[PDB]
DNA sequence: GTACCTACGGCTTATGAT
DNA sequence: GTACCTACGGCTTATGAT
DNA sequence: ATCATAAGCCGTAG
DNA sequence: ATCATAAGCCGTAG
């Protein structure tokens, strides 16, 4: 049996590839920041449980087990992912705190996975707390077996703290990092006005940042990206001439090399090109990096002011390399070049989101636990008739039904407000002095213990329930009015941002 | 280039035998394990193939051995494998890979193609092993058919309605035109809640000339906002709300939803109610409600339970038929029996061969690597 | 500093090497028949709880799990091991119950540890079991973090069922597989008689056993192989003549290849010796090979008898090879070449250690429950006192101390062995109607529930203890008289032999 | 050969430069990260190397790198690079192949070793980091020797002996003593029970005077296994037995001990009386039990408990010292930072070179691949 | 994503020398 | 135990042609 | 002297 | 024409 098939089935298979892709590989959330791969690997570290404050475990470990549950695509590209997170050099907040050879800038690779050991860090936790209240919402494997977390509960808008570079089959992206404290100063500023201009918030982050310093010069470039989403930058690397005291010569100092640079190719480079007399005013060239700082030396010729040779360099040399700002994310699952005013409303709206729902999880927590608690005290007040009564009922099915049967006296010591004190779907037959019991609670009373029976237990009992009383109260006052939480949320990211404060590394010089 | 890959037959007549192009190692070993010393023969591949548009270089080469091994690359000389197969993965890499395949081959040798001698194979996607029970299915509809099979394997349903005991062909057609219209309504989600959609199932039927009477509408849409508060067992709220806009009536309702921290509106439209999806929801809504299926009984085979839900007793059902049966997808060529393997794909009596055609001279591979093509062609909404 | 050192030093590093191999990597054990690296991949299944009735479970968790506990060597060796076990044409008995590319007989390497999917057979579990029951001694891992079995309280003696083939620095050793049935049958010989003769255990197991059948011709090399530890065997294949009933011609069928050998080099070179004119007789060659048995088919050259050309294939082609019997095994840590008899003392030995001591355990286990039990009884006979004891005493601890204070009545309907119904750290001071309790016992009474205050607890306690007395007493007694013990040793191993039994596959024909 | 592997220095100048020997990838890696380059140069290595005697053939060449970039391969023309160092992993697959490298320079080139030239690196071992107390540690002895130091960091120890506070050097010395009599206990405890040796510290002294009363050795006796059948906790039981083999008297005592299914005698004779272990075993007992060490007060350094075992209360201060110590331990050339394995084994200033030496021409190559020396050597019982 | 090197013993198989 | 091939877009850098 | 053609790099994937 | 020397393979390890 062979069907006759147009071939225009092509036309079905490559659109089918490019949006499964687009959808899920490349491009990352404006609510994230975040890959699928980066987001798999932080699910499955934090299940295994390898917290800050514990010992390292070996990378095979984790690699084998995220290769086994969540991500069946190799291990290649897992590892130089991991890889590519501990190295400090490459991010300006790191999040896998590792041990070992994890290569450096000279390109040199790190070793294998047999060698390493890693672990999660202390702004780790801070990206995925709050996950097992019933935050977000759960999406299952490649086979319908396990759960995986659609978005992360974050606080702190990595996406434009860090950023990415990626490219799919229609698009590509590229976010340069930013300052944390400028970030947050810029959240609190929006918080307070809503309809803040564009240059309200250009006032408070003046450029973006980088993990190692550079120079600056383009204004326009960085401003017309921050308006529209395109723009064009430029990177100077930090250089200085020397001269001695005494007659000596002219040396140039080399203190950093600009964003994603190869030492090894552009010294390689610039011997070439010294080598081609193409560059003049060059005479040797040596080294003198060490554990201190990067430091490069090069010999100035005799006779030779340095200065025009130095600007053939910045005109010639990679010291001086422009970059393709393109700020391209996804919003609904759809590629929309946003701005940062849309990027910082959708943060806010997220966290609205992520408090009310640990919000109600917490309320409805402390409801159940209060209409136990009732019970549990309702119980302590009559003892002895549970006593004769269970002595007498052979059978304890027997027993629950007896106790249910009958309603009860509700001692003077036992006895808040009006209401809030009972579930939703309790129904109004139950606690109309007069109280019933229920199976659920019948079975609580037949699971409690001897130790329950002390001149303390009673005052725990009561300390308890006044506390669970005063958290639904406080909890049923924010869910009332937006301004509490609006002073909750402010205080967060207050003291976010004063556990986690740093200092500028880059320097803009205007022109 | 000939020996290393290249394992060819006993028969050195071509329009004999066949060659077959698969992913080297993991495929290739159970392959050449499987296959058989007359007519078969196996040429590997690593990984992925340079475009041909992309970069165009008559110098450019790096394998070659397809071509080499074809034919001299000019082709009416030696016509040598006057038959090939391709067999590839299910996954979207394999699809891939076999979109660079046909367009590679179809702008370097045209004839080969309009002579008709390209061929794909189809690889089985599901095992389903129900004990002695076994079925190799290949496609998510026929695994859909094959479930709902399994399913409606002989049920009797005992309602009050007309039919004391309803079941057979009727029910079947209608199990599967309730399908339908929930795979409709899940595609059409994106556009407005579910809440209502699944809440128009029971609620009555609608016409336009209901905007006679605001008594009528008031009615209508408060049973709806009560049934829906009433269903809601989460933390949202639901209210109502009449407009008029006309000259003087034009009754449009709107349902106002209380989500976690901001309302939402949803007017009703003449357009709406014109729209072929709403006037199915009505049609199905009114045959589902001429049923009377409040009490019911049905099983299968041996248990029966009077449930008040025509979509709970189809779960139920459902859950009863997938209690114990065992399914193994096949997520590639190196995972299964090389036995397995030479029944399923390349046997000449149970194999499902695929012939291209040559229909029409397109545009398309010049849309393909352009970047504008690229940027227009996603219009999938 | 610099300090002299002898050329010495040569000696004392070889040397350390060569012993830590041999302990530790090539020679097996007479107790186990096992390498250390299967006894850490089966205690790594065993701890991740993979049984045979579960679902399968991908290589890379398992590979990457003993790389980073257990075994911090490698993981291609590890791969190549568990590979080789779930070969069934490469041992009698497999383990590793798998699926998947595994390779076959034409020597093709199996697929990548990223496909396969493997798992415990029915028979590993009997070969860990009653682990837990503090039957073998613990072992430290390379940093003394965790704790590995020195040996596995087997049922089975491997080492003659499976047999092994390694070399060391100074030896080499290698033993054929055997049948199962034939090796029980020895064992509950040697049982009924400690000074069987060779004669009589080689009169049970005539020979040794192959996953694919043979044939085997010298009788000499086996029995001075089993008498004394070395001799020399041949294999021959199974084959035979056809002729047609008409004119036709003769045809040779090959139905079996022997033990060890590469199916497409032996078709490789057959064609070489035929092209090389060095055989006569052949004309061509063709394969019938399918799912149903392997066929090979060699076409007999016109006015050929045949016979002389087979006879000289038996003589130059491997379809005849010998083998190098030698057993070689450690006893004390010791390489000491050991006989049949020898090995099956140290098994009987191995399993009479192993019973004894899960009989102590569980011993001491039911002595524990039974005294427990005993003062649980005691607290439910006296109940009322207590309740007030409970109920006047603010504090747990001076409710306790007040309860270890004050003797007891020990009602009529409370009031066994004189003895055996007390732990051995248990002082005379208590229980000697009189009765005491212990801080312990005070501590088990306050965690009572009310659930075992029923008409059937009661029953249900007294129904406990009385079977605690009965296998208290059936333990003592198993104790008492070795004869009990060896009886439950024979119908332990009949039962296995009922279990896994099979038939012989092999065939010998003497001369 | 000269390119790919070897990464010279700027200095071309022999005798002032130096060449390393490690495993290629794991360790060449860190090593060029933290090299030095003005006289640093390092050549990997991948993997073992053929013996010289096991399979002797001067057309047998596999790398021939070593000597290629050495000399010219004959030697005192060129004498390039005339100090050579070794760096290997502290494992025993290291140690072999140390070995290999040995014996292969002693065999091609006697001279290169008679000059003194060939030298031998020490890696660290252990790494103990208590907070900002760190260490560097390369013995097994010098570990013990510091957890001994770091125990015993001024303790002061209070008995009802002759001494109100007894510390110091003495008792320093006094645990020292302790520790090697407990190691060549395990070491002899291959031939004789633990149970026995560990209650001889406690068991009063012995003579070949004791053979003339048989009043003397049965209490003796009666004590000992007394005290044992006391200590003994789990399933075991001990049994006594008095021999004369004599003319006259020679009392043996004999020791009956019941382990799970087993009866084992240990009797006692003159040659294990007046064996050296055995006498210092008395030696030290007496120096123990003339101590009076029951009520003792012992604090390191503000918590201090009374014991009735000294070895119980050496237990309880190691326990206390390693409560709050960090180790690790380097286990490959690969696992360090670069600027720790340049400071820590090739810095000028703080590395601990080896030389080897030429002292005698003895047969021990001979004796090395025979298999008959190989069965002959393994005699260390 | 993948092709060739070593130890270690015991066995064999093949090929030039006495 | 290890060296070279591809897609996919956006950017650049270099080099021969108008 | 000023425009068209050939590369390299960025991150998942094989 | 009959004995001494050079290989390949088997499984853990690097």
């Amino acid at each position: 049996i062979t069907p006759v098939n147009i071939e225009e089935e092509l036309k079905s298979s490559y659109l089918d590839y490019a949006m499964s892709v687009i959808v899920g590989r490349a491009l990352p959330d404006v609510r994230d920041g975040l890959k699928p791969v980066h987001r798999r690997v932080l699910y499955a570290m934090n299940v295994l449980g390898n917290d800050w404050n514990k010992a390292y475990k070996k990378s095979a470990r984790v690699v084998g087990d995220v290769i086994g549950k969540y991500h069946p695509h190799g291990d290649s590209a897992v590892y130089d992912t991991i890889v590519r997170m501990a190295q400090p050099f490459s991010l300006r907040y790191m999040l896998v705190d590792g041990q070992g050879n994890f290569g450096s800038i000279d390109g040199d690779s790190a070793a294998a996975m047999r060698y390493t050991e890693i672990r999660l860090a202390k702004i780790a936790h801070e990206l995925m707390a709050d996950l097992e209240k019933e935050t977000v919402d759960f999406v299952d494997n490649y086979d319908g077996t396990e759960k995986i977390p659609d978005v992360m509960p974050t606080k702190i808008p990595n996406l434009l703290v860090n950023g990415s570079s990626g490219i799919a089959v229609g698009m590509a992206t590229n976010i340069p990092p930013h300052n944390l404290t400028e970030v947050i100063n810029g959240c609190l500023a929006y918080i307070d006005d809503e309809d803040i201009s564009i240059e309200g918030l250009m006032e408070h982050i003046p450029g973006p940042d980088f993990p190692t310093a550079a120079i600056i010069n383009g204004r326009r470039g960085i401003e017309e990206a921050y308006r529209t989403g395109r723009g064009k930058v430029y990177i100077r690397a930090r250089a200085e001439v020397e001269v001695d005291a005494k007659t000596g010569r002219e040396t140039i100092i080399v203190h950093e090399i600009p964003y994603q640079v190869n030492k090894a190719r552009l010294i390689e480079k610039i011997a070439e090109l010294v080598k081609e007399k193409r560059v003049e005013g060059i005479s040797a060239l040596r080294d003198e990096s060490d554990k201190d700082g990067m430091r490069i030396v090069i010999e100035v010729k005799r006779d030779a002011v340095g200065e025009v040779v130095l600007n053939n360099l910045y005109s010639q040399t990679q010291l001086q390399v422009s970059f393709g700002i393109n700020m391209v994310a996804l919003h609904h699952g759809q590629p929309k070049i946003m701005n940062l005013k849309d990027i910082i409303a959708a943060f806010v709206r997220h966290r609205r989101e992520v408090v009310t729902r640990r919000t109600i999880f917490e309320l409805r927590k402390a409801r159940d636990r209060a209409h136990i608690l009732e019970a549990l005290a309702v119980a302590l007040a009559n003892i002895d008739p549970i006593i004769e009564l269970i002595r007498h009922a052979p059978t304890p099915a027997e027993a629950k039904t007896a106790l249910v049967a009958n309603p009860w006296q509700l001692g003077n010591v036992a006895a808040a407000g009006d209401d809030a004190a009972r579930p939703e779907w309790l129904e109004p037959e139950f606690g109309v002095g007069l109280y019933y019991l229920t199976e659920q609670q019948a079975q609580a009373i037949l699971d409690l213990r001897l130790q329950k029976l002390t001149g303390l237990e009673h005052e725990k009992l009561l300390d308890e329930y006044k506390e669970l009383l005063d958290q639904i109260a406080e909890l049923l006052r924010i869910l009332g009015s937006a301004d509490r939480l609006m002073e909750v949320i402010r205080e967060e990211l207050e003291l976010v941002r004063e556990q986690f404060g740093d200092k500028r590394r880059t320097e803009i010089t205007a022109n | 280039g000939l020996p290393g890959k290249l394992a060819d037959c006993q028969e050195r007549d071509p329009a004999l035998s066949e060659l077959y192009l698969v992913e080297g190692d993991s495929a290739g070993g159970s392959a050449k394990q499987g296959r058989n010393r007359k007519n078969q023969a196996i040429l590997p591949l690593k990984g992925k193939i340079l475009n041909v548009e992309k970069a165009r270089f008559d110098k450019m080469l790096s394998s070659q051995e397809v071509a080499t091994l074809i034919t001299a690359l000019y082709n009416p000389d030696k016509l040598r494998y006057h038959s090939i197969i391709i067999m590839t993965d299910a996954d979207v890499d394999g699809s891939h890979i076999r979109t660079l395949l046909l367009t590679f081959f179809y702008r370097q040798m045209p004839e080969i193609v309009e002579r008709g001698h390209v061929y794909i194979a189809q690889p089985p996607l599901y095992k389903v092993k129900k004990g002695k029970q076994e079925q190799y299915i290949k496609d998510d509809e026929a695994m859909d058919q094959y479930q709902i099979s399994i399913a409606l394997d002989g049920a009797t349903l005992h309602t009050n309605a007309s039919a004391p005991a309803l079941a057979g062909e009727a029910l079947e057609k209608l199990v599967s035109e309730y399908n339908a219209t929930q795979k409709m309504i899940n595609r059409m989600e994106r556009r407005y809640p579910k809440a209502m959609l699944k809440e128009l199932i029971y609620q009555p039927t609608l016409t336009e000339a209901d905007l006679s009477d605001e008594q009528t509408v008031t009615r209508w849409v408060n049973a709806l906002v009560s049934e829906l508060n009433d269903k809601e067992q989460h933390g949202s709220q639901w209210k109502f709300d009449v407009h008029t806009n006309a000259e003087q009536n034009l009754f449009e309702p709107i349902v106002r939803v209380r989500t976690h921290g901001v309302d939402t509106d949803y007017p009703l439209d003449h357009e709406f109610i014109t729209g072929g999806e709403y006037r199915r929801i009505c049609t199905l809504g009114e045959k589902l409600r001429g049923l009377l299926e409040e009490d019911a009984f049905i099983e299968r085979g041996e248990r029966r339970q009077p449930v008040a839900s025509f979509e709970q007793a189809l779960d139920w059902l459902v859950k009863e038929s997938r209690r114990g049966l065992s399914i193994q997808r096949y997520k590639g060529l190196g995972e299964m029996n090389p036995e397995q393997l030479w029944e399923t794909t390349m046997d000449p009596e149970s194999r499902r061969m695929l012939r291209v055609t040559v229909k029409d001279a397109i545009a398309a591979d010049q849309l393909f690597t352009t970047l504008m093509g690229d940027a227009v062609e996603p219009r999938r909404a």
